[PDB]
C-alpha cells in the first residue's frame, strides 16, 4: 500500500538533476556532490580511484538511507587542483582501466575456448 | 526595501547605506571645515571678510568656503579675483566621493582648490 | 609592528569603537546602542597572558580604506569581527569572504538566544555569545576570543 | 448603458444644478481612502517630524 | 482589592516554563491571525519562529497574570520577567 | 542528592581560566571570605522581607550551603583548585545562575508525577 514503485531506484525524474555540487566552505578547496538514482557501486568505486591520487586530500562518501537511492561524496584537493577536476580524471582512468580489462578478458577467452 | 536609491547611488541594506554615505559625507565636511580656506560663520560676514582682504591684499585672488545654510549639504565657493571684481559665489556639493564643483568630482580639499584654480585661469 | 584587529563598521555590530577597548582589555561588556559613537578609527589596547611575560600591545582598525595602503599591513591581521554582511568585503584583501575567512580568524558576537544569520553558518567563523542579563560570563567569552588570537600569534612566531 | 430610464431631464422641470453638485459630492466621497502610520525596527530610527 | 502593588510583588522575576509555552503559543496565534510584528522579521514566516523572535528581543505585548491561592494576583510583564 | 555540582564548576574555571602552572594567585583572602560569605545569602528560594519569610529561606539552603561552604574553603581554593580573581568571580556568579535555575517551576503537578 505505502511500498514505492522499483523502478524509482534507478530512473531519474524529468525536474531531479543526475548531480548537484556546492562548496564546503569550512575548509578551502572543496566541494560536496550529490548523486542522484546511484548507490555503492558506483561510489566506492570513485572513492577508492580517488583516493590514491597525490593531489586528492580527503575523499569519502555515505549512504544516508537505505530506502532512498542516492548518496552524497565530500572531495577535497590541493590548492593548485579543482576536485572537479580530480573527479574527471577519475571517471577517465577507470574507463581505461575497465578497456584494457575487457580486451585481455576476451583474449584469453578467445585462446582457452 | 531591499532596494535603496539616493540619487544615482544604489545600495542594498541600510547598514550599506549609512557607511558608504553618511559617514563619507561627514569625513568630507570634517576634511573642509579643517581646511584653511573655511569659514562657518554667516554669509554677510565672510562676504565682509573676504572684501577686507581683498582691499588689503589686491594683488592676489582670494577665495573662500562657507556653509550653505539655505541649502543643507551644499556650500558656497566665493573668490574674489580683485578689489574691482564683483563676488562670485560657486555652489559645492558633499559627495561620498569628494567635492562636486562644477560637474567635476575632486577627491580632497586640495584636489579641489587645484581644479578651481585651473578652471580660473582657463576660463581667463 | 603591533597586530591589527578589524571590526565591522556596521551599526548592528556588538562591537564596536566605542566599546571594544573595555570589552576585550577590561573583560566588562557595555551596550554599544546606548554607548555614543566614537569618532577614532584606530585605537590600543593591551592583553596579559599567561602564555607571555610582558603585555601585548594591539591596534584597532574600524576601517581599512584608510589604514591598508600597503600590503605588508594584512600580514599584522589576527581578528576579523563581522556582522554577516557581503558588503563588508568589498575593499579587502580577498574579497570573497570564503577564501579570507581561511585566511584569516573571523569572529561573530551575537546575543544568546538569538538565531545564528544562513551566511554566517556557511562560513568559517566562530560564535561567541553573550548573555543578555548575567554579567560575569563576558571575561569567559573575552578569554576564548583572547585563547583563539594568542593560539594564532604563537602559530606565526610573533616576538613581543 | 447606465441611464436606463427615460427621467424626464428638462431643464425648467428638473433640478440639473442640483443633481450635479450632489453627484459631485458623491464622487469626492468617493475618493475617500483609508491610512495609517508605518512602524519600522532600526536602531536609529524614530518617529519623530522634521524639526522634532 | 485581588491586585497586588508592584513594589511588594514577591513572586519569581523569571519566566517559569509553562508560562513560556503558553506566551510563545498564544502570540504565534496572534501572528497568525494577522497581529502587527514589533520585530524585524529578516525572513522567518513560521509565526512560532516569529514569536520566539520577540520572546528573545523582549518584544512581547502581554501581561501574565498569576494568581495566589487565596484569590489575589500579580501582574508581571513579559518585558520584565527574565526568559532563559 | 543536591542541587548545582561543584567539582564540575570548578574543573570548567580551572579549564577556562588556564589554571594550570606554579604562578602565584592574585586572589586575597578577605575577597575570598567576603565572596563566599555574600554567595552563601542569595540563593533565594522564597522572596520577600517578613522574619519567617527569612527564616524558612536560611532553612531551605542549609545543606547546600554547608556543601559550598566545605568546597570554597580558603586553604582548598588556594592551594588544591588555585583559582585566581576572575576564575573566582565566575565560579560565584555560576553557583548563583545554576541554582536559581535548579528551582521548582509553580504550576508543576507534583502530585501526579
Amino acid at each position: 500500500m505505502n511500498a514505492p514503485d522499483r523502478f524509482e531506484l534507478f530512473i531519474l525524474p524529468d525536474d531531479v538533476p543526475k548531480l548537484k555540487i556546492t562548496p564546503d566552505s569550512r575548509v578551502p578547496n572543496c566541494i560536496i556532490i550529490k548523486f542522484e538514482r546511484e548507490d555503492h557501486t558506483l561510489a566506492n568505486l570513485l572513492r577508492e580511484e580517488l583516493a590514491l591520487y597525490p593531489d586528492v586530500t580527503f575523499v569519502a562518501y555515505k549512504v544516508e538511507h537505505p530506502l532512498f537511492a542516492n548518496f552524497v561524496m565530500r572531495l577535497q584537493t590541493e590548492e593548485g587542483t579543482r576536485p572537479k577536476q580530480a573527479l574527471e580524471r577519475a571517471c577517465a582512468s577507470i574507463i581505461n582501466k575497465l578497456k584494457t580489462l575487457d580486451h585481455k578478458f576476451n583474449e584469453e577467452w578467445n585462446i582457452k575456448n | 526595501g531591499r532596494v535603496l536609491l539616493v540619487g544615482k547611488y544604489r545600495y542594498h541594506d541600510l547598514d550599506e547605506l549609512l557607511v558608504e554615505y553618511v559617514n563619507n559625507v561627514a569625513n568630507k565636511v570634517e576634511l573642509m571645515v579643517s581646511h584653511d580656506k573655511f569659514m562657518s560663520d554667516s554669509l554677510d560676514y565672510v562676504k565682509e571678510w573676504l572684501e577686507r582682504y581683498s582691499k588689503a591684499n589686491g594683488n592676489r585672488s582670494h577665495y573662500i568656503f562657507t556653509f550653505n545654510r539655505k541649502a543643507p549639504g551644499w556650500f558656497f565657493l566665493l573668490f574674489k579675483l580683485n578689489p574691482t571684481s564683483e563676488i562670485k559665489i560657486w555652489n559645492v556639493k558633499a559627495l561620498p566621493d569628494g567635492y562636486l564643483l562644477a560637474n567635476n568630482v575632486y577627491p580632497d580639499t586640495n584636489s579641489l582648490c587645484n581644479g578651481f584654480k585651473t578652471l580660473m585661469s582657463s576660463r581667463r | 609592528k603591533e597586530p591589527i584587529i578589524v571590526l565591522s563598521p556596521a551599526a548592528s555590530s556588538l562591537v564596536r569603537m566605542s566599546n571594544v577597548k573595555e570589552f576585550l582589555q577590561e573583560g566588562k561588556f557595555l551596550d554599544p546602542s546606548k554607548e555614543p559613537a566614537s569618532s577614532s578609527n584606530l585605537l590600543a589596547i593591551q592583553r596579559k597572558s599567561s602564555r607571555f611575560k610582558t603585555p601585548i600591545k594591539l591596534l584597532v582598525v574600524d576601517n581599512v580604506e584608510k589604514l591598508f595602503t600597503k600590503s605588508e599591513y594584512w600580514d599584522r591581521v589576527v581578528a576579523i569581527v563581522t556582522t554577516g554582511k557581503d558588503w563588508q568585503f568589498k575593499n579587502y584583501k580577498y574579497k570573497d569572504p570564503q577564501i579570507l575567512f581561511q585566511k584569516f580568524n573571523g569572529f561573530y558576537f551575537k546575543y544568546k538566544g538569538d538565531a545564528v544569520p544562513a551566511s554566517v553558518k556557511s562560513w568559517n567563523v566562530k560564535v561567541l555569545d553573550i548573555d543578555r542579563v548575567e554579567r560575569f560570563s563576558d571575561r569567559q567569552v573575552v578569554e576564548q576570543f583572547w585563547d583563539t588570537v594568542e593560539n594564532t600569534l604563537v602559530a606565526k612566531r610573533y616576538k613581543s | 448603458q447606465v441611464a436606463g430610464l427615460n427621467v424626464n431631464r428638462n431643464p425648467k422641470f428638473w433640478d440639473i444644478e442640483s443633481e450635479n453638485r450632489d453627484r459631485q459630492e458623491e464622487i469626492d466621497k468617493q475618493r475617500e481612502e483609508s491610512r495609517e502610520s508605518r512602524v519600522i525596527k532600526h536602531p536609529f530610527f524614530h518617529n519623530m517630524k522634521s524639526k522634532e | 482589592e485581588l491586585a497586588i502593588l508592584k513594589e511588594e510583588r514577591t513572586t519569581t522575576p523569571y519566566l517559569t516554563k509553562y508560562e513560556r509555552a503558553r506566551i510563545l503559543g498564544t502570540r504565534a496565534l496572534q501572528i497568525s491571525m494577522n497581529a502587527p510584528v514589533l520585530v524585524d522579521i529578516e525572513g522567518e514566516t513560521d509565526p512560532l519562529q516569529i514569536a520566539m523572535k520577540e520572546l528573545s528581543q523582549r518584544k512581547i505585548p502581554l501581561v501574565i497574570r498569576r494568581y495566589l491561592p487565596d484569590g489575589s494576583y500579580e501582574d508581571w510583564g513579559c518585558d520584565e520577567l527574565i526568559v532563559d | 542528592p543536591l542541587p548545582v555540582n561543584l567539582r564540575r564548576i570548578i574543573q570548567n574555571a580551572q579549564q577556562i581560566f588556564h589554571l594550570d602552572r606554579a604562578k602565584a594567585s592574585d586572589l586575597t583572602i578577605p575577597e575570598i571570605i567576603h565572596g563566599v560569605r555574600d554567595l552563601c545569602k542569595k540563593l533565594f528560594v522564597l522572596r520577600g522581607e517578613n522574619e519567617l519569610i527569612k527564616e524558612a529561606q536560611q532553612n531551605a539552603t542549609s545543606l547546600f550551603q554547608c556543601l559550598v561552604r566545605a568546597r570554597l574553603a580558603t586553604r582548598r581554593i588556594l592551594e588544591e583548585f588555585r583559582l585566581n580573581r576572575d576564575a573566582f568571580e565566575w565560579v560565584l556568579g555560576t553557583i548563583e545562575a545554576q541554582f536559581q535555575r535548579s528551582l521548582v517551576h509553580p504550576g508543576e503537578m507534583v502530585g501526579v508525577i
